[PDB]
């Protein structure tokens, strides 16, 4: 049971790791959306 | 002259655009904040239970 | 500038794919941890018995 | 289950706000370029 509690603590740490990974993924998605908007603007300017 | 004219127009447009953007941003921010708060509250309650 | 932005967008897409793979690995680890917690509950029931 | 939907909505709103901020930065760069062009046009008018 003590080993199981240690495993539960490791799982709680992995939960925070997954939350940080999800936050990084959301930030990367926001950056990708901003880059896509900038690329659309640049493509319109280049076409003009 | 032409350039000047264009510049003038552009200037006006630029200003307008800026204003619009600002307004939108503000609104979005507010909404986001509210949503976040609500979510947090809900989560807290659940956790407590 | 558009070629540089396309390279940056490809790098960002690769980073997003890597983040999605890391999230899938974290979800698999969370499932393994839930299985381990079920086994721990079974072991606790066995200890109570 | 509503917490996940609220978090997804907040993430979408944050992405929209980031897109609006990028658009505002592009507009500010365009306004700076327009001010430089106006100075150049004043010099050209002289």
């Amino acid at each position: 049971r003590k080993e199981i509690k240690d495993r539960i603590s490791s799982c709680s740490s992995k939960e925070k790791t997954l939350v940080l990974e999800r936050r990084e993924l959301e930030g990367t998605r926001v950056s990708l959306e901003e880059r896509t908007k900038n690329l659309v603007s640049k493509m319109e300017k280049a076409e003009k | 002259d032409s350039n000047k004219t264009l510049l003038h127009n552009h200037l006006k447009s630029i200003e307008s655009l800026k204003l619009e953007n600002s307004d939108l941003e503000g609104k979005i921010r507010g909404v986001e904040d509210d949503l976040v708060t609500v979510q947090t509250e809900l989560n807290e309650e659940k956790k407590r239970l | 500038d558009e070629l540089k932005v396309i390279e940056e967008q490809l790098k960002h897409t690769k980073l997003a794919l890597a983040e999605n793979d890391t999230n899938m690995n974290e979800t698999l680890n969370l499932k393994v941890e839930l299985k381990e917690q079920s086994e721990q509950l079974k072991e606790q029931m066995e200890d109570m018995e | 289950s509503k917490l996940e939907n609220k978090e997804n909505g907040l993430l979408n709103e944050i992405s929209r706000l980031k897109t609006s901020l990028s658009i505002k930065v592009e507009n500010l760069n365009d306004t700076t370029e327009k001010s430089k062009a106006l100075e150049s046009e004043i010099a050209s008018s002289s």
